[PDB]
């Protein structure tokens, strides 16, 4: 039965209605409000990115996966 | 049963860092069955080797406290054991080499004058030893060659690494941007994946031994739990 | 704390210093010291009771290194006596002391057993029974399992180990299996990269030249030497590997076109860029020159006089053109008629 | 931060790091001597001297090329003002709204910021009186 | 975040000049080619008076605002 | 006037294979590298070998 | 080579 | 009314540990700051701390561990004899044995109980809990 | 001229010798730097011994000299590591000893300037000095970092740590 309900709700994770109940968590309110405003930061950032691509002739596309290294010492 | 085995008092300053091993002594077997050492470092420059006596089998029937005690010109701040032999390394303002057998550090290791915040042995290749600076870097050491390998440098400092135990050149890296990053050792220049919910920085992480999960510590009063090919926690704690 | 250690260190070795110029250090009640020395070192209550106290007290353990310095500094005083006062440097003086070198070189710390090798290296021409002759078998032994763990060659206990294999194989009869000088070898190779802390080790490789004794790796020696010498700065260092590099020509054998390679080397690094590695083939040359075969030297004549004669045209040192001049000088006489 | 005043503005120059010449800077100390003095003796202000020798001829700064501020090279040569130029200045400002204070009467608006520039004569007034700059038995008008 | 030690290149570069780890100038130093006589003068790029060629007084540069505006003509480079 | 003018002098060509060690390619030695640059190269070539031996664990 | 010189 | 540098300072740490900021810029520096972070830094109350050189007074910048209650600097600077320590702890702080005070004695700043283990006093510099 | 002109000390070291003879050579060959490096004159050499066993030539100037020799060094350090080989030639002015220490690491730094200075206070109460050093000439600096902390600590008896931002060493 365990088993059985696993490899269910794997199957049917795409739904709406399975998302809402099973990514709902009540995260201590301070956690919380850092979410909007860090949301809120991310929307606009990618709004300004954006409004610059249009106007901009050589702005190169970095992977967020790229973004942090800053260099490494033995290139390849 | 959550209870102690054992209390020690083991240093004046804090206890900057702790492992345990199975030590081997050049001309004695310790008996591992009815004994757990336990190896632990301090700021005030010392590091302590303990030993504990353990309930486990009851084929016997002490000697429990300090066994050895390896005195450091400076502070220390990292410490862990390589698996396969009784060799571990600490990491202060310089790394080093430690053998259990040889009071002075047998070997020295460093990039440069940039001290080293923390450090973590391979589980897997048991030879490759992976630092973290206090210049918001990652080191890569081989002990078959005695040397470190590959330094990058990121835009803020990484406090942990773990290796992944089913990949054996695979490691998470916890960081100081709210994110843990996996990377692949044989090219550091892209980052496999990128973990995103927490929202202060991350203090440690750790793998499944199943190789599976990852759980990321953070600042923010949290504990979170991620999958392996996923960039977002299935759970808060 | 470990300062202190090392401040301790210091008044420690001046007593020792002060020690050799003693009169009493001449008597034989230092041995006996030495030797004092060296044995010297190896609940219903409380529910009444008022306890005001809130610090704990720190487990800390220094006996040992109590021990460990007492042994150091025996030793220490120990080597000096024997080296400085030749009869005290006899087989019976020295019986007693025997089961405690023993013990000092399982000792853990690594200076009381540097100190234990140096006494040893001092003992292995000194007759022994056989209980106390098998320390030296042993010790031999020992010095192997230092260089298994250490990571690296360059370690202070590392070389005196060689300092003292290397006395082993030169003076006690018995000598160690190929495979171990092989190993070691191949250790000393990569560290040899870095000779200015390797200064001991090139003495173990001149033993092993010295009873010519066959191994794969000498031949990787010589060639790695042989760009130590027009290479490393420090006149140490090029002294000694010039010794040894030229005592591997000229007794261990090779194949022709191996010869010419060699001497191929030595013609062209006369026209080595730094002054000093050009000086430094200068006395190789010239050690051909005042001593070999004159059929050798008949097959080289042509080959060295005019690298001589061009640097001593052209030279931006005046000294290795004066050296080059020189050396044609004490060259010239030898020749041949024919060349 | 701005005294009699409301304004928090932060505008201002940002010396650079180094505190050497620039290497692209090929002119000798000495000929750049004589340029001070020229001008002080045209009649510039030691600002306005900078200000030139800044736009035109690549003398980044007085000190770093010279070693030495505008100031005691001119004093060096016999050039010196008789009055600092920042109490010169605000002693203007003072006395050209007297004049137009003189011609009009009722302009109240003016006769305010005459009493906030008069309270900045005196307070440097007193600065440079407490230096030894000024004699002490000076006085503004 | 940002890491107030080793921040990146790119984000000083966005900052104000005082706002910077160490602050500093954002101005910069010009050889312009006088279009009349070829002579070249060291014009700031900021400058406050109408900078003329020495040998020619012929203008150059006007005082604007900001950046200075090199007189038409005028061929330039950065020194 | 390099060594090589002085042994095209000789015009004999039995002299010239007497001095058998003068022709061929340089072999003098390149002048050491800076330590920090040499250790650089050293680090680069342990890099690519931990590469080689942890790929044995790709299969 | 552990193994060699161990012998 | 402008405040003392070493207070602003302690005033800019004080409130990044408590908002949850985990590294501080100070500014403007001065030896006085240096040494009564090297105080905090030895009994743990900080991490690293680094200094900018600037060509002017300088800056700095503190890592956070989160270990810091408070910070504050104590003024007048009256002076307080030896034996006249205990007291003054007991008053200044929270508990017996919780919280250093800090001391300008003839042998620098330091401590009290180090002023203690010397047997040496002056005035004091301020308090760290 | 002779070498002794050059050296401005009475009784010439063998060094100081050899390094003038090169210096009058350079002005011989010189057609028109020769006018230039007349009127130069260095106090004395000194030869200290770097890490990974290279070597350092510290020659000793006059500060109203030093500026001379700086105006001309860069060839003149070319051609002397030319004729004196396996050496990093240094031009530093013999002279508050906070301000002859920075003076004399201007010197060395020369011809590449101090970007910044930064110290590293860790837990333990260590102390990492650093200096940062701009990248016009990261090539031949990097050649000769560990030359210059071994100079500096040399002379100044002081731990240093050159490092370049914008790369990766
Ligand atoms: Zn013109």
């Amino acid at each position: 039965k365990l088993e059985y309900d696993e490899k269910l709700k794997e199957r049917f994770r795409h739904m709406p209605e399975i998302k809402r109940i099973s990514r709902h968590r009540h995260v201590p309110q301070v956690i919380k409000k850092a979410q909007e405003i860090k949301n809120i930061e991310l929307s606009s950032i990618k709004r300004r990115e954006a409004n610059e691509r249009r106007t901009r002739k050589d702005m190169p596309y970095i992977s967020e996966r790229k973004k942090q290294i800053v260099g490494t010492v033995h290139k390849y | 049963t959550r209870e102690e085995f054992v209390s020690f008092k083991a240093h004046y300053g804090l206890v900057t860092g702790l492992c345990v091993t199975q030590p081997r002594f050049h001309d004695k077997k310790p008996d591992l069955k009815s004994q757990n050492f336990m190896l632990s470092c301090s700021d005030d420059k010392t590091v302590k080797l303990w030993s504990i006596n353990v309930d486990d089998y009851s084929n016997k029937n002490n000697e429990e406290g300090l066994i050895r005690t390896f005195d450091g010109e400076s502070a220390f701040q990292g410490i862990d054991s390589h698996r396969e032999n009784s060799t571990f390394a600490t990491g202060g303002a310089k790394i080093h080499l430690w053998d259990v057998n040889r009071l002075k550090p047998v070997s020295d290791l460093s990039w440069g004058a940039d001290n080293i915040t923390s450090l973590k042995f391979n589980q897997n290749e048991t030879d490759i030893l992976a630092s973290t600076g206090s210049d918001n870097s990652i080191v890569l050491y081989d002990l078959r060659t005695n040397s470190p390998t590959q330094k990058i440098v990121q835009t803020m400092r990484t406090n942990a690494i773990c290796w992944n135990p089913m990949e054996a050149f695979n490691f998470v890296t916890a960081n100081e941007d709210h994110n843990a990053y996996y990377y692949d050792m044989r090219n550091l220049s892209r980052s496999l994946n990128v973990f995103k919910d927490h929202v202060s920085a991350v203090m440690d992480v750790d793998f499944s031994p199943t190789g599976d999960e990852i759980v990321t510590g953070s600042y923010d009063k949290s504990i979170r739990i991620y999958k392996t090919n996923h960039g977002h926690s299935r759970e808060i704690y | 704390n470990l300062r202190n250690q090392n401040k301790l260190s210091e008044l420690l070795r001046r007593y020792l210093l002060g020690l050799n110029h003693n009169s009493d250090s001449e008597s034989e009640s230092i041995l006996k010291f030495c030797h004092q020395l060296f044995q010297e070192s190896e609940e219903k209550e409380d529910f009444f009771l008022v306890n005001l106290e809130s610090k704990s007290y720190t487990i800390n353990s220094n006996s040992l290194l109590l021990n460990s310095t007492l042994q150091k500094f025996a030793l220490d005083l120990l080597r000096n006596v024997i080296t400085r006062h030749r009869s005290f440097l006899t087989v019976s003086h020295l019986e007693g002391f025997i089961p405690f070198l023993r013990d000092s070189l399982l000792s853990e710390n690594e200076g009381v057993v540097i100190s234990t090798l140096r006494i040893l290296i001092t003992l292995i021409r000194l007759d022994f029974s056989d209980e106390s002759s098998e320390i030296f078998k042993n010790c031999a032994r020992k010095v192997l399992n230092i260089i298994k763990v250490s990571p690296s060659t360059s370690s202070e206990l590392c070389q005196m180990g060689l300092k003292f294999l290397s006395a082993f194989i030169r003076h006690t009869d018995s000598t160690l299996k190929d495979t171990a000088l092989s190993y070691v070898l191949g250790r000393v190779l990569p560290d040899l990269n870095e000779p200015s802390r390797q200064g001991l080790a090139f003495n173990f490789l001149k033993a092993l030249v010295s009873k010519h004794i066959m191994l794969p790796e000498l031949y990787d020696i010589a060639d790695t030497t042989r760009e130590i010498m027009v290479t490393n700065h420090s006149k140490e260092i090029r002294d000694v590997s010039r010794s040894v590099y030229y005592q591997f020509l000229m007794e261990y054998d090779q194949s022709k076109g191996r010869l010419e390679k060699q001497f191929k080397f030595m013609v062209d690094n006369l026209q080595y860029p730094t002054e000093s590695g050009r000086q430094s083939v200068m006395e190789l040359i010239n050690l051909i020159i005042t001593k070999a075969n004159p059929a050798l030297l008949s097959k080289l004549s042509s080959s060295f006089f005019l690298a001589l004669v061009n640097v001593s045209f052209n030279d931006d040192a005046p000294r290795c053109r004066e050296m080059a001049s020189v050396l044609i000088s004490t060259m010239l006489p030898k020749l041949e008629n024919k060349d | 931060g701005r005294m009699h005043s409301a304004g928090k503005g932060i505008s201002s120059s940002a010396i650079p790091y180094s505190r050497n010449a620039p290497a692209w800077f090929k002119l000798s100390s000495e000929s750049v001597i004589e340029q001070i003095v020229k001008y002080a003796r045209k009649g510039l202000t030691p600002s306005q001297i900078g200000v030139l020798l800044r736009d035109a001829h690549g003398v980044t700064q007085a000190r770093v090329i010279t070693g030495n501020k505008i100031m005691r090279i001119l004093k060096s040569n016999g050039l010196a003002p008789e009055i600092p130029e920042d109490l010169y200045y605000l002693i203007k400002k003072a006395v050209s709204v007297r004049k137009h204070l003189e011609r009009n009467r009722k302009d109240k608006d003016a006769k305010f910021r005459l009493i906030l520039i008069e309270s900045r004569i005196h307070r440097l007034a007193r600065y440079y009186r407490t230096v030894a700059v000024l004699p002490p038995n000076w006085k503004y008008e | 975040v940002q890491d107030l030690l080793h921040p990146t290149a790119a984000s000083e570069a966005r900052k104000h000049k005082l706002k910077t780890l160490v602050q500093g100038p954002r101005s910069y130093f010009l050889d312009v080619k006088c279009p009349g006589c070829l002579n070249i003068t060291t014009v700031f790029s900021h400058a406050q008076t109408a900078v003329t060629c020495e040998s020619c007084s012929t203008i150059l540069c006007t005082p604007t605002g900001g950046k200075a505006k090199l007189s038409e003509g005028t061929s330039f480079r950065r020194k | 006037l390099s060594l090589t003018d002085m042994m095209n002098v000789i015009d004999d060509r039995q002299v010239i294979e007497n001095a058998n060690l003068l022709k061929g390619k340089s072999s003098t030695y390149e002048v050491p590298l800076p330590q920090r640059i040499q250790q650089r190269h050293d680090r680069k070539a342990a890099y690519e070998i931990s590469r080689q031996e942890v790929s044995k664990w790709n299969d | 080579a552990k193994d060699m010189i161990k012998h | 009314t402008r405040s003392s540098v070493l207070a602003d300072a302690l005033n800019a740490i004080n409130n990044a540990e408590k908002t949850g900021k985990r590294q501080v810029l100070i500014r403007p520096s001065s030896k006085v700051i240096i040494k009564f972070l090297q105080v905090m830094q030895k009994h743990g109350y900080i991490g690293e701390f680094e200094y900018i050189d600037d060509h002017r007074s300088g800056k700095i910048v503190v890592q956070l561990n989160g270990r810091l209650n408070k910070c504050g600097v104590i003024s007048p600077r009256f002076n307080v004899k030896i034996g006249d320590i205990e007291k003054w702890t007991a008053n200044l702080l929270p508990a017996r044995q919780f919280g250093y005070v800090i001391l300008t004695t003839s042998a620098g700043i330091m401590d009290h109980e180090e002023a203690r283990r010397k047997h040496v006093s002056g005035k004091i510099l301020g308090f760290v809990y | 001229s002779a070498p002794q002109a050059k050296i401005l000390s009475q009784a010439p070291t063998e060094l100081e010798l050899q390094v003038a003879q090169a210096f009058v050579e350079l002005e011989n060959s010189s057609p028109e730097l020769k006018a230039e490096l007349r009127p130069l004159q260095f106090k004395s050499i000194r030869e200290i011994d770097v890490a990974g066993g290279k070597k350092a030539l510290a020659i000793f100037v006059p500060v109203p000299s030093l500026a001379g020799f700086h105006k001309v060094q860069t060839k003149l350090t070319r051609e002397l590591e030319k004729k004196f080989q396996d050496r990093h030639v240094i031009f530093l002015a013999e002279r508050t000893l906070t301000a002859v220490h920075d003076k004399i690491l201007e010197d060395l730094v020369f011809p590449t300037e101090i970007v910044g200075k930064r110290v590293r206070y860790l837990v333990g109460g260590n102390k990492i000095q650093k200096v940062l050093l701009d990248s016009k000439d990261v090539q031949q600096i990097d050649y000769k970092l560990e030359s210059f902390q071994a100079v500096y600590n040399k002379l100044t008896g002081k731990q240093i740590v050159f490092e370049i931002p914008s790369e990766t060493h």
